[PDB]
């Protein structure tokens, strides 16, 4: 049941991808719609618009489904590379309401990405059920970019 | 999956005149693209991201719109803007072009000039005759050809062409053909061709006679 | 930016095809590429993407199964695969580099999927019948040939005003093409004027000066 639930093929459609700010001017803009796996071009990631802990993407799959996992890649720009190394994970059934999602008791940090280019893959176990998801980045190298992908079924 | 329906499919406009066209998407998009292409080129790019000119385009084009309603606007139509012009999302799955808004340009009505040629020798020296009668440069594009043989019309045998709206002068032509045997053609002395169209109640004829000339 | 595409493809129902897409810079793993299918007389449709950074094909609905998207990174070059060809398949093939859009276009492709012969046309000079006034109208006839294109110049291309060349129609598995061209009478018939005609597919390449009767 790990199949792409389509921010790669955009079976989730842009105005399903949302976030608290995102990095944009005159030349380039990396709004949420850019954060799908592998994508290319310029300016092919999610980038906040500032760069702190408070921060987050969301995807709203408008159906209930079973997320299994998440995959997070980087980018390089301008020579540079850009990555999430931890983020946690959240989610909601209403989009106003948030769950953190907990393992062991404890607030679950997943190890996100080293490099900019290699996407690594993050399991949700249990498996989550959720209409809402969010994910919130707390560390990173240089700054924060994001490029995703969810894993579930129906 | 977001559907373009693109508005209107045909339209028409005079050297000069502001012309508007409209797509709208079943479901909100980011943002719209557009796209132009004339008879036998390639398409070619002209707005990015909603309302941005595309590389190397004339600023008598812009594009806006939002949500679910886009348009082009060409302020003040050339002659080289006579094409089709496609919309474009890339929003979701499936990336989707709008089915086209055919731009003609109006101008002054325009007789056909016609000119026959009488079956080359060449050709006869087949077993084949071709008679060939050029209609060039008339408007609006609505046109008939009839042939006749020594006064006797006839309908087959007959293959025409029509070209597409010049993109200099705004006219049209056609090219008529009609083939026989060389026996056939031997037959007869007097081919005449006829073009009937909207400038006149009373057709533009032309004729030969393979005696004489 | 350019994508040069190869060139046009005559093939046997049931057999298969591959057309090329070579880019021009090596920004080439920095951009995505599409493929669209145009039919002739329909727009636009999309037939997916490939990713060049990975080599990930993604098909839209009506194009899964008997297509292939594929790469040679080395050589900067797309390729698309047709598996058992069908009569629907006859269109114009183009690829699109995407950035902020379908920004670069390729000239296209055309394929034709048929088990009718290659036939190469005859060319036959239309004079006209004697002229007249101070200009005259000439003319060439391209006929019986397959498959499509043909090229035609006059004079090698250095006369090329006044010239109406008309779109190829087909019956019953051959074309018919002609072309006119108007100069003045004091050129014609002093000066020469010569039909240049190729159908490549049948290796042909004729001249015809068109004499005056
Ligand atoms: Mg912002």
């Amino acid at each position: 049941c790990s199949m792409p639930l389509g921010m790669e093929s955009k079976a989730i459609s842009d105005a399903q991808i949302t976030a608290s700010s995102y990095f944009t001017n005159m030349f380039a803009t990396w709004s949420p719609s850019k954060a799908r796996l592998h994508l290319q071009g310029r300016s092919n990631a999610w980038r906040p618009q500032v760069n702190n802990p408070k921060e987050w993407l969301q995807v709203d799959f408008q159906k209930t489904m079973k997320v299994t996992g998440v995959t997070t890649q980087g980018v390089k720009s301008l020579l540079t590379s850009m990555y999430v190394k931890e983020f946690l994970i959240s989610s909601s059934q209403d989009g106003h309401q948030w769950t953190l999602f907990f393992q062991n008791g404890k607030v679950k940090v997943f190890q996100g990405n080293q490099d900019s280019f290699t996407p690594v893959v993050n399991s949700l176990d249990p498996p989550l059920l959720t209409r809402y998801l969010r994910i919130h980045p707390q560390s990173w190298v240089h700054q924060i970019a994001l490029r995703m992908e969810v894993l579930g079924c129906e | 999956q977001i559907v373009l329906t693109q508005s209107p499919a045909i339209m028409s406009a005079s050297p000069g005149e502001k012309v508007t066209m409209t797509c709208s998407a079943s479901s909100t998009v980011s943002y719209m693209y557009w796209y132009q292409q004339k008879p036998g080129s390639s398409p070619r790019f002209l707005i990015s991201d909603t309302s941005n000119l595309a590389s190397g385009v004339p600023v008598r084009f812009s594009g806006s719109g939002s949500g679910t309603s886009y348009s082009l606007t060409i302020s003040r139509i050339e002659a080289e803007d006579a094409a089709t012009y496609y919309c474009q999302h890339w929003s979701s799955y499936p990336l989707t072009f709008g089915g086209g808004t055919k731009l003609e340009l109006k101008r002054a009505d325009a007789a056909p000039t016609v000119s026959i040629f009488p079956p080359s020798s060449e050709q006869l020296t087949s077993g084949g005759a071709s008679v060939v009668c050029f209609l060039n440069n008339f408007y609006p594009k609505d046109i008939n050809v009839k042939w006749k043989i020594d006064g006797s019309e006839r309908q087959n045998g007959v293959l025409n062409s029509w070209t597409d709206q010049d993109s200099k002068d705004s006219t049209y032509s056609m090219s008529s053909t009609l083939t026989l045997t060389k026996d056939e053609y031997e037959r007869h002395n007097s081919y005449t061709c006829e073009a009937t169209h909207s400038t006149s109640t009373s057709p533009i004829v032309k004729s030969f006679n393979r005696n004489e000339c | 930016i350019q994508l040069v595409q190869s060139g046009p493809e005559l093939k046997k129902p049931g057999k298969t095809v591959k057309i090329s897409c070579k880019a021009s810079d090596y920004t080439f793993t920095d951009y995505s590429l599409h493929w669209v299918k145009q039919a002739p007389g329909k727009g636009l449709k999309w037939m997916g993407w490939i990713n060049t950074e990975t080599g990930d094909p993604a098909y839209a609905d009506d194009f899964k199964g008997r297509f292939a998207f594929s790469l040679e990174t080395s050589v900067r070059t797309a390729y698309l695969q047709i598996n058992n060809l069908k009569n629907e398949d006859t269109a114009i093939y183009f690829c699109a580099r995407e950035d902020d859009g379908l920004a670069s276009w390729g000239q296209g492709t055309t394929l034709t999927v048929s088990s009718a012969k290659t036939t190469a046309p005859s060319v036959y000079p239309l004079a006209p019948v004697c002229t007249t006034g101070s200009s005259v109208t000439l003319g060439c006839l391209v006929k019986g040939y397959f498959p499509e294109p043909v090229t035609l110049t006059w004079n090698s291309g250095s006369l090329s005003s006044g010239v109406h060349t008309f779109p190829a129609v087909l019956q019953s598995d051959l074309y018919t093409l002609s072309s006119s061209v108007t100069v003045t009478s004091s050129t014609w018939p002093s000066q020469s004027i010569t039909c240049n005609v190729a159908h490549p597919a049948s290796s042909t390449k004729v001249d015809k000066k068109i004499e005056p009767r």
